[PDB]
């Protein structure tokens, strides 16, 4: 989201997505210890 | 993450950076670089799950007062 | 409080501190 407040700054996408968790109330070590299951999640959801 | 002694260790509210030499866990929006330690980080699990995780040390405030305790 | 329970609470430094002097 830093692009949409000033200069994008850049950050690995498991790293965004552990700033996401975090911001839904979810620890990051969730998705840190999950990342297989939650890409191939999202991955089947775009196919569907 | 951070593998200090065979566990993950993760920032509790900000984000681990490295200036080449050594790393420091700072908030995300505001460049203040602090020494990684048990209060800044929570640990989770052990060093085989995560991707990306990296060696480093992580300071334990209590040693030092529990070696002048020892002393 | 209504509803709360016996139930022990470990404290980190305890077992240092105890280890420690023992
Ligand atoms: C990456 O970061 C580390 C940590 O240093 C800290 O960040 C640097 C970027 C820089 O801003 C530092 O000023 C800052 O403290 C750098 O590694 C070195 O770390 C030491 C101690 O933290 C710094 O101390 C400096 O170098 C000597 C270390 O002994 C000494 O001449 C001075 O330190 C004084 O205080 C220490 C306290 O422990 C004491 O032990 C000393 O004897 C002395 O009194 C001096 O201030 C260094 O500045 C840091 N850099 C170097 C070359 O030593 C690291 O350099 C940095 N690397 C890059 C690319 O940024
Ligand atoms: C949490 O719920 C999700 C459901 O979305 C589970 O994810 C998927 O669960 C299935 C059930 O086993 C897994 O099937 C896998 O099949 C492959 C076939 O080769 C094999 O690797 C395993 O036999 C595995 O069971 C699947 O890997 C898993 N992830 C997906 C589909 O992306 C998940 O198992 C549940 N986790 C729990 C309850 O801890
Ligand atoms: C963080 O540090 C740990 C411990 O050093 C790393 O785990 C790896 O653990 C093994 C054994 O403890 C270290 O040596 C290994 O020996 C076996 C013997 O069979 C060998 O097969 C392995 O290839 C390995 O050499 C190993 O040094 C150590 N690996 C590293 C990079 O330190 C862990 O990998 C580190 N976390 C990282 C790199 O993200
Ligand atoms: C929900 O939790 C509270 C506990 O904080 C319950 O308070 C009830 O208060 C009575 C005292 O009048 C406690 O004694 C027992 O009451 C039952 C009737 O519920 C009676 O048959 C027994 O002989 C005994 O005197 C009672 O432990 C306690 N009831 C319960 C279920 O814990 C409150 O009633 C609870 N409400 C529900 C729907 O669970
Ligand atoms: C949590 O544990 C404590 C300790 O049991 C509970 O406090 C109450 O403490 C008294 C005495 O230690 C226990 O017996 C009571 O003695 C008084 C004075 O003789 C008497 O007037 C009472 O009728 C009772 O016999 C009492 O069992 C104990 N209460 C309970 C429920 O264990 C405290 O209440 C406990 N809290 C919960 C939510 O369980
Ligand atoms: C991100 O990608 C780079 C490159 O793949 C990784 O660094 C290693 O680089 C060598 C050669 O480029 C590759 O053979 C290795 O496979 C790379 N290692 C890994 C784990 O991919 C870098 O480690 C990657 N970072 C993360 C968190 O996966």
């Amino acid at each position: 989201w830093t692009f949409g407040a000033g200069a994008a700054l850049q950050i690995p996408f498991a790293m965004q997505m552990a700033y996401r968790f975090n911001g839904i109330g979810v620890t990051q070590n969730v998705l840190y210890e999950n990342q297989k299951l939650i890409a191939n999640q999202f991955n089947s959801a775009i196919g569907k | 993450a951070i593998c200090h002694d065979g566990k993950a260790h993760f920032p509790r509210e900000g984000v681990f950076v490295s200036n080449g030499t050594h790393w420091f866990v700072t908030q995300r929006n505001f460049y203040e670089p602090q020494i990684i330690t048990t209060d800044n980080t929570f640990v989770s699990g052990n060093c085989d799950v995560v991707i990306g995780i990296v060696n480093n040390t992580v300071y334990d405030p209590l040693q030092p007062e529990l070696d002048s305790f020892k002393e």
